């Protein structure tokens, strides 16, 4: 299992004057900080969402993003006039992940208007290949900022991998919880003439990772539809799983759910 | 970028000064750093911005202000002769920069300041002979305090090839604390340019000591800064 | 204008008439952020709903999770309603109970 | 959290030098800087890392894979690079500026004595008097030239002069005195002394 640290960045430029800018960590599947655009920090959703590090610490990091985000909108609208460009979504991806054996990585990737548009590379501000020309001209301006690219590096390289240790020790146990799923069947729509919708929903599992299939007995039904894993407001997370039969083919067929958290005892329910 | 004037700094036990450190690039950090002969560097007072200062591990005698950022005075009121530098510090990554550093010496009396004596040694004839090379040697003596700096000039010109100058000078009384100095310096050259009679050898040794507005009665002519040389000539 | 949202609605438990419930309405692979969801009952907008914040996907595209409190009953129906920049007319999915 | 260097080390002139530094204490946010100081000068930056190997145009940084030593490479050493080099710890939060130095290592470059010839001449007065100095010279950069346990006789460091035309470097320390019994077959310490050291006629 892996917990990579992923911040999220959403900034809309309306027009010249309206903007706001959003964001949000990930650690693994979980979401441990929020930063909102009314806010004057980015708030801590879990009682070890610091980490390992200092109120001191933790304030000139809050310190870096509150200065991070007005200068980036203040650039923003200066790119925008500069090249010519109508009005804007950006997006923002970076974080890294902790491998112990030196193998760590880290990544910071910008979007606009959907599309990749630039990257860190090692020291600098890559465009990508499919990216159109004018944002070579951005990127002769970001890297004429030695200091932004002197701090972008040490967040990515230190502050970061520094911040999953920390948060993988402070945020052990609720990394390792298991919450063991429930499940239960229903009738779906008809889907043909003579036919029968069988449904399974599983719903109440953390961590995410599960397995549900249809099966006669032993017969896993090739026939089963998985559908997404979606999200319930309480970090755990529901499943539905369906099955088209012939009138007659449902007596007899189970739901078969096998998860983290049942120890091999799965769930089995029978139509 | 940083300045520190003078270079050298001499006065008597008891009296307080004053060394400068002006900065015209814009950083906000400073730092006054004291260095003794052969030993690291010793932080006295740092000031993170203007109208702030905070004390290194050795304020005890030490005074600072920051009243402009361009400007952060040290003031000295125990050990006080000692090598004094001062730096500034950018933002991350955080890399220091140093002046040029003052050289600060406390005497017990202004009797004990002594310009040098110089003489210059000529060739060996043996070490002619044996190598088809010719070292003259410079000697500095008697001086206190150990403000002195020497060079070789050869045919009027300064020169730094074949030349190498004792690093430290030496204590002639290692036990009086206001002992005099020496120094020595060698210029190797081929025999045959020390042959030729018309090469012309000088040892420079500028020696900095007492200023016009400091008192002296002795009968002995007063040891103020001034240039002492010795000559030599090249001999067939 | 770019990619248009998905939309699937969904109880935290399973329908049983009377018993507290969780109604879930996940909005996601949508493009541009600005979005405009309500989950409605018997037709009429839910006044005290909640939901988390707006998130993306390694592609890029948007998702959402609105969410509240509700008691089903035989009575009521159920429903998601998501307007976006893509989309003519606001779309109105339904909770299907079984 | 410090860092540790030893006190000395030589090496031989137009060879790289490993300088080695260690920091088991350094955490993922802190910098690693290197400082020199030339005699009677002020230190000046190098060279600092955080995660990656460094490389600038004389010096490189190697950083071990724990982040917990390090190594200051200067890639070819010369005689002017003889300096005092500090390994410092810079916190990459910039919290505290009581930015502080360890005593650092005192790096001595030796020269490359390709025919060593030691000797020990003497050299006469130019302004007459009946004054003369003692020259040690032209032995090999192994050498340890020690100090007298004689009050009025003075002994100087060893010191290597380059003759950059010719392509000669030579080592040298001086002695000298205003004693009558001094004279330049006793004034060096016979045990720093080479075994087949000239000393000439002292005719
Ligand atoms: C890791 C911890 C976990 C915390 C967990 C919390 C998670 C919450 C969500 C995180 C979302 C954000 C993720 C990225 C955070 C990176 C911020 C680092 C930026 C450091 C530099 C900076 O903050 N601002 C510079 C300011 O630098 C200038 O430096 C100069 C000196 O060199 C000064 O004169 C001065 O003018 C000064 O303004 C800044 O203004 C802009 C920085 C923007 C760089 C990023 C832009 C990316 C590319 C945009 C392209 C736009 C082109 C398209 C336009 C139409
Ligand atoms: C943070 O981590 C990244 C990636 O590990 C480091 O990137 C590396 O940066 C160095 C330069 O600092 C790049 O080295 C080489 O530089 C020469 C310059 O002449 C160039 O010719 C080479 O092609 C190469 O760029 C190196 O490529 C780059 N590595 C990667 C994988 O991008 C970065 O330096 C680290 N920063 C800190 C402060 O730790
Ligand atoms: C997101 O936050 C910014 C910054 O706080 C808001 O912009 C400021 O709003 C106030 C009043 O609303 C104005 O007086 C300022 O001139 C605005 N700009 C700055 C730089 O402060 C912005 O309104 C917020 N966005 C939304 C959608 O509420
Ligand atoms: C900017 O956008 C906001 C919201 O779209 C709008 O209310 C405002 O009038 C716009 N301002 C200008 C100057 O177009």
């Amino acid at each position: 299992r892996l917990f990579p640290l992923r911040c999220l960045q959403i900034s809309s430029f309306a027009n010249s004057s309206w903007t706001r800018t959003d964001g949000l960590a990930w650690l693994g599947e979980l979401q441990t900080h929020s930063w909102s655009n009314d806010s004057d920090t980015v708030r801590s959703l879990k009682p070890w969402s610091q980490g390992t590090f200092s109120d001191q610490q933790w304030e000139t990091l809050q310190h870096i993003f509150r200065v991070y985000r007005s200068s980036f909108t203040r650039d923003v609208k200066e790119f925008a006039k500069m090249l010519r460009l109508s009005y804007l979504e950006l997006q923002v991806s970076a974080g890294c992940e902790v491998h112990p054996g030196n193998a760590s990585n880290n990544f910071f990737h910008v979007a606009f208007q959907g599309k990749d548009i630039l990257s860190f590379q090692g020291t600098s501000w890559e465009p990508t290949q499919e990216a159109p020309l004018w944002v070579n001209l951005a990127i002769q301006v970001l890297n004429q900022d030695k200091w932004t690219r002197e701090t972008v590096q040490w967040l990515l390289n230190g502050t970061c991998p520094q911040f999953v240790s920390g948060l993988l020790e402070s945020g052990k146990s609720e990394l390792k919880k298991q919450v063991k799923p429930k499940a239960w069947l229903s009738r779906g729509p008809s889907p043909g003439p003579g036919r029968l919708l069988l449904v399974c929903h599983v719903s109440g599992f953390y961590p995410k990772p599960v397995w549900v299939k249809w099966m006669r007995g032993e017969q896993e039904q090739q026939g089963t539809q998985p559908g997404d894993i979606l999200p319930n407001a309480d970090e755990t997370w529901y499943l539905r799983a369906t099955l088209d039969v012939v009138a007659g083919e449902a007596a007899g067929l189970s739901c078969r759910v096998k998860h983290s958290s049942l120890e091999g005892q799965d769930i089995v329910l029978y139509q | 970028g940083i300045t520190q004037s003078p270079k050298y700094l001499f006065r008597k036990e008891g009296q307080n000064v004053t060394l400068s450190c002006e900065q015209n690039l814009n950083h906000d950090a400073m730092y006054w750093y004291r260095q003794d002969p052969g030993q690291g560097l010793r932080l006295i007072y740092y000031s993170q911005i203007v109208n702030d200062f905070q004390k290194g591990d050795i304020a005890e005698g030490y005074s600072v202000s920051r009243e402009k950022k361009e400007s952060f005075p040290l003031t000295v009121t125990k050990n006080p002769t000692a090598f004094y530098l001062c730096a500034t510090s950018v933002g991350r990554p955080y890399e220091q920069y140093f002046g040029p550093g003052t050289r600060l010496t406390v005497t017990e009396d202004l009797k004990n300041v002594f310009p040098p004596e110089v003489a210059v040694f000529e060739p060996s004839e043996a070490e002619i002979s044996h190598t088809q090379k010719a070292t003259l040697v410079c000697l500095a003596t008697g001086f206190y305090p150990d403000h002195v700096e020497l060079s070789w000039w050869v045919n009027g010109k300064e020169v730094h090839s074949g030349v190498c100058t004792d690093p430290q000078p030496l204590k002639e009384q290692p036990a009086l604390n206001d002992s005099r100095y020496a120094l020595s310096s060698r210029l190797r050259v081929s025999a045959t340019f020390w042959q030729n009679p018309r090469n012309h050898f000088r040892c420079q040794v500028q020696f900095y000591g007492l200023s016009e507005n400091d008192e002296w009665t002795q009968d002995r002519a007063k040891p103020v800064t001034q240039i002492v040389s010795a000559e030599a000539w090249g001999r067939a | 204008i770019q990619r248009t949202p998905k939309i699937q609605v969904y109880s935290r438990h399973p329908a049983e008439n009377g018993k507290s419930n969780f109604l879930n309405c996940y909005v996601s692979g949508f493009h541009p952020s600005d979005i405009e969801v309500d989950l409605l009952k018997n037709g009429e907008r839910i006044e005290k709903v909640e939901h988390s914040d707006l998130s993306f996907s390694k592609d890029w595209s948007f998702y959402l999770l609105y969410y509240t409190e509700f008691t089903p009953t035989e009575k009521d129906e159920y429903a998601c309603r998501v307007n976006h920049v893509t989309l003519s007319q606001p779309k109105i999915v339904k909770w299907d109970r079984d | 959290a410090k860092t540790t260097q030893p006190n000395s080390m030589e090496s031989n002139e137009e060879e790289p030098v490993h300088l080695p530094c260690n920091h088991s204490t350094i955490s993922g946010t802190d910098y690693i800087h290197w400082y020199r100081q030339l005699p009677s000068q002020g230190p000046e930056y190098v060279i600092h890392g955080l995660t990656s190997n460094v490389n600038n145009r004389m010096a490189s940084l190697a950083i071990a894979e724990d982040r917990k030593s390090s190594t200051l490479i200067l890639h070819r050493a010369t005689l002017r690079d003889a300096a005092v080099y500090y390994c410092i710890l810079r916190d990459g939060w910039g919290g505290t500026y009581k930015y502080i130095f360890g005593t650092g290592t005192r790096l001595k470059v030796l020269a490359n004595i390709q025919n060593p010839d030691p000797a020990v001449y003497q050299l006469r007065d130019s302004k007459s008097s009946d004054k003369s100095v003692c020259l040690f010279t032209d032995f090999d950069s192994q050498t340890n030239v020690s100090q007298s346990k004689d009050s009025d006789v003075y002994i100087t460091d060893k010191c290597v002069l380059d003759m950059r035309s010719m392509d000669f470097k030579s080592n040298s320390a001086v002695a000298w005195s205003n004693k009558s019994d001094f004279a330049c077959a006793n004034a060096f310490n016979n045990s720093i002394i080479p075994e087949d050291t000239f000393f000439p006629s002292p005719e």
